[PDB]
């Protein structure tokens, strides 16, 4: 706000006064003055970036203010400055070299960016909203988790909203309206994994109904006792036919993410455990 | 509303080590409302059943009272409180709070036609961000509920009931002063030896657990005796009628 130049709201980068020049990304969240008070998400996202902040965890975002400036005039407006990085994991394939990236510097990427999912579920958050828009790249190859205004603490029986994950990246669990937890970051993982080895989506989709199916012709049809007869029985075609140069170990990782009964689908911290690593 | 069913990857690996380790990071207050020169103890009592009511009436999940108890005390640390103003802050906490904690969170309106202008409403919210710095989310005592069954090993097939008992009795013990002390973990353990009092519901003599919460927590055997007594008092002294 004062001293922040910008070279729900928009996304710009910023250099801040006080630091040399460096670089404070802005995110200014828009808060119509209705009834409500702070954005109801704006809150959540600050809240567990500032409870998890101490431990500094590498493949996380660091958020470093809400300048927030009241005013008597018009409305009040929100200032959230990050740390800056480069390109989010989606800039970074459209502008990747033939062909993208390399088997390593992918296998990199997916071992950190599971690597702080593995984290930030060990203290029950649950970022629901994992996609290569919301992942970030430092100019040296890391990963950083971002847009935390979906993340929440998971806990047992709590209520909740089965409306989570931008359309494509959603699971299974989340589209048939049913219960979702924590399976629902590996879910999402998988996709955006397939999205690395072939800079595009797995699964895209036009409604939640088209949304699985997409998702079912491709991993195939799951069980009496791996589901919660609509769609239907066709033969999981094989994935080497989905995401193109694939190893035969992240064959496997790939196929651990996207499994369809999210009570089988490895966990984060076991997924770091796999082999392809 | 569809809710959260169990999660392994969130209640049955070394997560108390994080939630013990996250619990050390805001210290104990020495003295409740130490810094208050208008507002009192019997104030907050009064106050905070008052929230305790606000959440079981509309059904918020129940976490979310005791964070608006969270909220309430780290806020009025730094600023001082008001009679003539405690049942506005007290509004705000539950609504931050529920804004996190609950998927149904608690309009203003709905929060102000119980008591303040809708607007001098946000207003306090907001004194309450930047004043905590937007720093609101915290260790509450609920969060060990599962955890802690878990490391006791209470057999799965209870932990619903018991949950849902114990969550109840750890959020009216919130509402008194000398809890107010006590570390999340120890209130909850204490909470659940308190619960698991009434009808045994098939869990071994409360006794059993005692000597196993204090390896599990970190505590000697007294504290832990010693809590269950206190929370299951706090628990008691809970009475609409101070309204």
């Amino acid at each position: 706000d004062q001293q922040y130049e910008c070279v729900y709201g928009k996304v710009f980068k910023a250099r801040d006064l006080k630091n040399g020049g460096r670089f404070v990304a802005l995110k200014r969240v828009r808060v119509q003055t209705g009834e409500e008070g702070m954005p109801l998400s704006t809150i959540r996202e600050v809240a567990v970036l500032r409870h998890l902040e101490t431990f500094e965890h590498p493949n996380v975002v660091r958020l470093f203010d809400v300048c927030t400036v009241s005013r008597t005039d018009r409305e009040t407006k929100l200032t959230l400055v990050f740390e800056h990085v480069d390109q989010d994991l989606t800039t970074y394939l459209d502008k990747v070299p033939e062909p993208g990236v390399p088997t390593e510097t992918i296998k990199d990427m997916m071992f950190q960016l599971l690597r702080g999912l593995d984290f930030l579920h060990s203290h029950r958050v649950v970022h629901r909203d994992l996609k290569p828009q919301n992942i970030l790249v430092t100019s040296s190859g890391q990963i950083k988790l971002a847009d935390f205004g979906l993340a929440r603490i998971y806990s047992f029986q709590m209520a909740l909203t089965s409306v989570v994950v931008t359309l494509w990246y959603r699971a299974p669990e989340v589209l048939l309206q049913s219960s979702y937890a924590t399976p629902v970051d590996l879910w999402s993982v998988g996709c955006i994994f397939a999205e690395m080895f072939r800079r595009k989506p797995l699964f895209r989709g036009s409604s939640d109904v088209d949304q699985l199916g997409k998702i079912l012709d491709v991993i195939g049809l799951p069980g009496e006792e791996d589901w919660p007869q609509a769609f239907h029985s066709k033969s999981a075609q094989p994935i080497e036919k989905f995401v193109t140069d694939i190893d035969e170990l992240g064959k496997d990782l790939l196929l651990k993410c996207l499994t369809f009964n999210p009570a089988k689908r490895i966990s984060a911290y076991s997924a770091l455990s796999h082999p392809y690593f | 509303n569809r809710a959260k069913i169990d999660s392994t990857t969130m209640k049955d690996p070394r997560v108390l080590n994080n939630l013990k380790l996250r619990e050390l990071l805001l210290p104990k207050f020495t003295s409740l409302w130490e810094i208050q020169t208008e507002v009192t103890v019997d104030n907050r009592t009064i106050l905070l059943t008052w929230m305790h009511l606000l959440c079981e009436s509309f059904e918020l999940d129940k976490s979310v009272f005791p964070l608006s108890v969270s909220i309430l005390d780290r806020y009025l640390c730094k600023k001082q409180g008001t009679k003539k103003t405690l049942q506005k802050i007290g509004a705000a906490c539950v609504l931050i709070g529920s804004k996190i904690r609950t998927v149904k969170p608690m309009t203003v309106s709905k929060l102000t036609y119980l008591s303040f202008t809708n607007l001098e409403l946000i207003n306090q919210e907001k004194d309450i961000l930047e004043a905590l710095k937007w720093d609101t989310e915290a260790v509450l005592a609920t969060d060990f509920l599962i955890p802690l069954c878990n490391a006791l090993k209470i057999p799965e097939d209870l932990w619903p009931q018991l949950y849902e008992a114990a969550s109840t009795t750890i959020c009216k013990a919130l509402i008194q002063p000398n809890i107010a002390l006590l570390s999340p973990g120890l209130i909850c353990a204490g909470g659940l030896l308190t619960t698991i009092e009434t009808d045994n519901t098939n869990c071994r003599p409360w006794t059993c657990y005692l000597e196993d919460l204090s390896s599990i927590l970190n505590f000697s055997t007294n504290t832990v005796r010693t809590v269950k007594d206190q929370v299951s008092e706090a628990f008691s002294l809970y009475d609409l009628e101070i309204l």
